[PDB]
C-alpha cells in the first residue's frame, strides 16, 4: 500500500485511493502522510491502535465528520494537519484525546468562528492555523486563558472587516501573554477608536488587507496604543492593491511603539517612506520585494541597530552613517550595483551577498568605518578588486567570497592582516594560484573552502605553511595533477581533507605522514591507477575515506596492499572502488600470497 | 489541449505526458507575440506547501530546445505573491498579473514545458506542456 520512505518510521500513503485507513501498517511509526485519500468520515478509534505518532497529516481527505474520540489513541502527537476538509463544525471533545499537540492546522475547514471551536482543552498547543476560513470576527475567545503555550494564531484569508476594543479585550486582561497574529488578506476597513489601547503583540502581520489609502491610513491611526515586536506591512502582486502609497499614511505609527518594522511588496512607492520620521525610533528596519531605488536621506538620529534590504531595486549603493547600525544586510538586489564607502562604527555583521556587487579597493577600515567587524560576506557578486590586506579589520572571523570574481588576490598577501579569522571561503572564485604567499596572515583559520579554483602547473603548492590550525580543507574541483613535497607537513590538526574531482595522477606517502588528526579523506573521481604501499597505515583517526571513480589497476601483486586495506577497513570506505577494465570491486580482489 | 487565440498568436497548453496532476490555468488577454500586460488565472489544489515554490522551464524556439531555466516565485519569506503561503490541499484561486514586453520580429513555433517544484521537498507539483504558434 504505502511508500516506506523510512523503514518502519515514516510513510507516504498520499493519493492511494484509500477507502478507509489501512490496518497492515506498523505501529512503531512516528509519521504518516495520509493526504489526498478518500476517507470521507473520521472513525471513532480510526487510529486507536497506532500510538507513537508525532506527525499525522490528513490534508484534503474529504473529511466531513470527526466523531467524538477519533484520535483517541495518539498521546504523542505534536502536529495534526487538517487542511482542506469540509468539517463544517467541530463537536465538543472532537479533539480531546490529544495530550502533546503543539501544532493544529485547520486551514480551509469551512470554519465560522473560534468561540464554538472545541480546543480549550489543549494545554501544550503552540500554534493554531485557521487561515482560509469563513470567520467574520477577530474576537480572541475567553478560552485563550486556558491555552498557556499558544503564541501564534493565523487568521489569514478570512472575512474579517473590523477589529474592535472588545475583540481584543482578552489581551487587556492578559499582558502576561506572548502571542502573534497574522491578519493578512482580510478586508479590514474600520479599526475602532482606541481599539489597540493597552495591548501587547509580538508580531502583527497586515498585508493585502487595505483597498484605499484613507481606509489604510485611518486604520493605521487607530492602531494607536500598541507595542509590537514586529510589524509586517505590505501587499501582494495578486490582490486588492492600493491606488496610491504615501509616507503620510505612516502617520499614526508615531503613536504605536515598534521594535522591528518590516515593509514588503507595495505597488506604488517613493523612497522617502523609509526615511519617514515615525520609523525613526525603530530598533530594526527591514525591506523585502520593495520598489526602492535609492537610500541616503537617512537622519543620523535614527536609532536603528540592524537594517535589512532583500530583493529590492536599489540603483546606487547606500551612503549610510548610522552610528548605531550593528548589522547590515543588502542581498539579492535587482540592480547590478557597485559598492560605495560607508561609515558605521557600530557595525559588526555585514552580508552583501548575491547582488551583482562590484567593489573596487577591498578592503580596510576606511571602507566601512569600524574596528569590530566579525562577519563579512561578499559571496555571489562580481568583480571584487583586492587592493588592501584588511588592515584595520583584524576582528573579522568569518569571510565569504563564494562565486565572486576575486582579483589581484594572487598578487600579494591580501589576508595578511586577518590574524583572528576562522572561516574563509574562496571557492568558485576562479583563482589560479601563482603565489605561495596567498594565505600568509591566517594563523587562526580552521576552515578553508577553495573548491572550483586552479593551481599553476596544476600542482598543489606550498600555500598552507602559516595555517597550522586548519581543521577543514576543501580543494575539490581544482584540476590538480600533483602535490609538491612539503605541502601538508604543518597540518597536524586537519580532520577533513577533500581532494575529490581533480586529476590526480599519483600519491606520495609522504603527504599524509603528519595528518595525525584526520578523520575524513576524499580522493574520489581522480585518475589514480595505484597507491604506494602502506600509505594509509598511519592515518590512526580515519573514519571515512572515498576512493571510488579512479581507474585502479587491479593486477597482482600491485593491488596487494590496497585490496587488503579495503577488505580490512570496509566500514570506512564510502562508495565502492572498482578495477579499470573489469569494473570489479577492489575489496574483493585477492592476490596469490 | 486548452487554447485561446490572439489574432497574431495561438496559445495552447496540456499536461506533460508523465505528469498529469490537475490545474485550471488561463490568461486575459490571450497573449500576443508582441506585448501583453494582463492576468494569468490559476485554479488548483497544491500537492505540497507552496512556500519555496519554483519552476523549471525547458523552452524550444522552432523545435530548437534551450537550456533549463529555473524561476523561483516563492523564496519562503515575505514573498511578493499571496499563493506562496498556500498549503498542501488548500485551494488556490488567484489571478497573477503577468507582463510580456514582447519580441519585435517574433518567429514560428515556440513551445514551453514548466515544472512547478516544491523546493521544501523537491517533489513534483505539476507539469505543463505549452505551445505558441505564429500567423497561419
Ligand atoms: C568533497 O567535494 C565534493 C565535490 O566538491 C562533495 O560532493 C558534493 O556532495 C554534495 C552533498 O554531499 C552533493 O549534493 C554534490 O552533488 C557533490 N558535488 C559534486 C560536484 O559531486 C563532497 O561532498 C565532498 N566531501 C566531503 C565534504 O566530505
Ligand atoms: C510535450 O509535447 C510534445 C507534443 O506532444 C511531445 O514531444 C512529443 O512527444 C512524443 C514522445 O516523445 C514525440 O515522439 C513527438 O515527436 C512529440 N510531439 C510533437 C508534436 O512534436 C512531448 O512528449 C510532450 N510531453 C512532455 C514535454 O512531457
Ligand atoms: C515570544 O515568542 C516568540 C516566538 O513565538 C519568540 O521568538 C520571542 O522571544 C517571544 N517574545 C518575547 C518578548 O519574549
Ligand atoms: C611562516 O611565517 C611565520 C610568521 O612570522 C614565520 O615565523 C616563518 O618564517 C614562516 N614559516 C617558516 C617555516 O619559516
Ligand atoms: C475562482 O474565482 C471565480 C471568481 O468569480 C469564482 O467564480 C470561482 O468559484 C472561484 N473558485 C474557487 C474554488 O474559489
Ligand atoms: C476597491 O475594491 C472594490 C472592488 O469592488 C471597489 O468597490 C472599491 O471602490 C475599490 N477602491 C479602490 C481605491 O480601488
Amino acid at each position: 500500500p504505502c511508500i516506506e520512505v523510512v523503514p518502519n518510521i515514516t510513510y507516504q500513503c498520499m493519493d492511494q485511493k484509500l477507502s478507509k485507513v489501512p490496518d497492515d501498517i506498523p505501529s512503531s511509526t512516528k509519521n504518516i502522510d495520509l493526504s489526498f485519500n478518500p476517507l470521507k468520515i473520521l472513525k471513532s478509534y480510526s487510529f486507536s491502535n497506532f500510538s507513537e505518532l508525532q506527525w499525522l497529516d490528513l490534508s484534503r481527505c474529504e473529511i466531513e465528520t470527526i466523531e467524538d474520540k477519533a484520535w483517541h489513541g495518539l498521546h504523542h502527537l505534536s502536529n495534526l494537519i487538517l487542511t482542506g476538509n469540509p468539517i463544517q463544525s467541530f463537536s465538543p471533545g472532537s479533539f480531546s484525546g490529544l495530550t502533546s499537540l503543539e501544532n493544529l492546522v485547520a486551514v480551509e475547514t469551512k470554519l465560522a468562528s473560534l468561540e464554538s471551536f472545541p480546543i480549550g482543552q489543549l494545554i501544550t498547543l503552540k500554534k493554531l492555523n485557521v487561515a482560509h476560513n469563513f470567520i467574520h470576527s477577530c474576537k480572541l475567545p475567553a478560552y485563550f486563558s486556558n491555552l498557556t503555550n499558544l503564541v501564534h494564531v493565523d487568521l489569514s484569508y478570512n472575512y474579517i472587516q473590523t477589529i474592535t476594543v472588545n475583540d481584543l479585550q482578552f489581551l487587556r486582561e492578559n499582558p502576561q501573554v506572548n502571542l502573534s497574529l497574522d491578519m493578512s488578506l482580510n478586508p479590514i476597513d474600520f479599526i475602532q477608536d482606541q481599539a489597540f489601547q493597552g495591548i501587547k503583540l509580538h508580531e502583527l502581520t497586515l498585508r493585502g488587507n487595505f483597498n484605499s489609502s484613507n481606509i489604510m491610513k485611518t486604520c493605521l491611526q487607530n492602531l494607536a496604543g500598541l507595542h509590537v515586536h514586529r510589524l509586517i506591512l505590505g501587499e501582494f502582486k495578486d490582490e486588492r492593491n492600493l491606488e496610491i502609497f504615501e509616507p503620510s499614511i505612516m502617520e499614526g505609527l508615531c503613536d504605536v511603539t515598534i521594535d522591528e518594522f518590516r515593509l514588503t511588496y507595495t505597488n506604488d512607492f517613493s523612497d522617502d517612506i523609509v526615511k519617514f520620521h515615525c520609523l525613526a525610533n525603530v530598533s530594526a528596519m527591514s525591506l523585502a520585494g520593495v520598489s526602492i531605488k535609492y537610500l541616503e536621506d537617512v537622519p543620523k538620529h535614527f536609532k536603528w541597530q540592524s537594517l535589512s534590504i532583500i530583493r529590492c531595486q536599489l540603483k546606487q549603493f547606500p551612503t549610510l552613517d548610522l552610528p548605531f547600525l550593528k548589522s547590515l544586510t543588502l542581498t539579492m538586489n535587482k540592480g547590478s550595483i557597485s559598492f560605495k564607502k560607508v561609515a558605521l562604527p557600530s557595525l559588526s555583521y555585514l552580508d552583501l551577498s548575491r547582488n551583482a556587487l562590484s567593489f573596487s579597493g577591498c578592503c580596510s577600515y576606511s571602507d566601512l568605518g569600524t574596528n569590530s567587524l566579525r562577519h563579512l560576506d561578499l559571496s555571489f557578486n562580481g568583480a571584487i578588486i583586492m587592493s588592501a590586506n584588511f588592515m584595520g579589520l583584524e576582528e573579522l572571523q568569518h569571510l565569504d567570497f563564494q562565486h565572486s570574481t576575486l582579483k589581484r588576490v594572487t598578487e600579494f598577501s591580501a589576508f595578511l592582516s586577518l590574524e583572528k579569522l576562522l572561516y574563509l571561503d574562496i571557492s568558485y572564485t576562479n583563482t589560479k594560484i601563482d603565489f605561495d604567499g596567498i594565505f600568509l596572515g591566517l594563523t587562526s583559520l580552521n576552515t578553508l573552502k577553495m573548491a572550483g579554483n586552479s593551481f599553476k602547473d596544476n600542482t598543489l603548492s606550498n600555500v598552507f605553511a602559516n595555517t597550522t590550525n586548519l581543521t577543514f580543507l576543501d580543494l575539490s574541483k581544482c584540476q590538480l595533477e600533483q602535490i609538491s613535497w612539503g605541502v601538508f607537513d604543518t597540518l597536524h590538526r586537519l580532520q577533513l581533507l577533500n581532494m575529490s574531482h581533480n586529476n590526480l595522477l599519483f600519491l606520495d606517502s609522504s603527504h599524509y605522514n603528519q595528518l595525525y588528526s584526520l578523520k575524513e579523506l576524499a580522493l574520489d573521481t581522480n585518475q589514480l591507477k595505484s597507491v604506494p604501499d602502506g600509505i594509509f597505515d598511519r592515518l590512526t583517526s580515519l573514519q571515512k575515506i572515498w576512493l571510488h571513480t579512479n581507474p585502479w589497476d587491479c593486477s597482482c601483486p600491485r593491488i596487494d596492499y590496497l585490496s587488503r586495506w579495503l577488505n580490512k577497513n570496509s566500514q570506512k570506505e564510502q562508495g565502492s572502488a572498482k578495477c579499470s577494465g573489469s569494473g570489479k570491486p577492489v575489496r574483493s580482489i585477492i592476490c596469490p600470497t | 489541449q486548452w487554447f485561446c487565440n490572439s489574432s497574431d498568436a495561438i496559445i495552447s497548453y496540456s499536461y506533460c505526458d508523465h505528469l498529469k496532476f490537475p490545474i485550471s490555468i488561463s490568461s486575459e488577454p490571450c497573449i500576443r507575440l508582441r506585448g501583453t500586460n494582463g492576468f494569468v488565472h490559476v485554479e488548483f489544489i497544491p500537492r505540497g506547501n507552496l512556500k519555496y515554490l519554483y519552476f523549471n522551464l525547458f523552452i524550444s524556439v522552432n523545435s530548437i530546445e534551450l537550456p533549463k531555466r529555473k524561476e523561483v516565485l516563492c523564496h519562503g519569506h515575505d514573498d511578493d505573491y499571496s499563493f506562496c503561503r498556500a498549503l498542501k490541499g488548500e485551494t488556490v484561486n488567484t489571478s497573477i498579473p503577468f507582463s510580456f514586453e514582447g519580441i519585435l520580429f517574433p518567429k514560428g513555433h515556440y513551445r514551453c514545458v514548466a515544472e512547478a517544484i516544491a523546493g521544501d521537498t523537491e517533489e513534483k507539483l505539476f507539469c505543463l506542456n505549452f505551445t505558441i504558434i505564429h500567423r497561419r
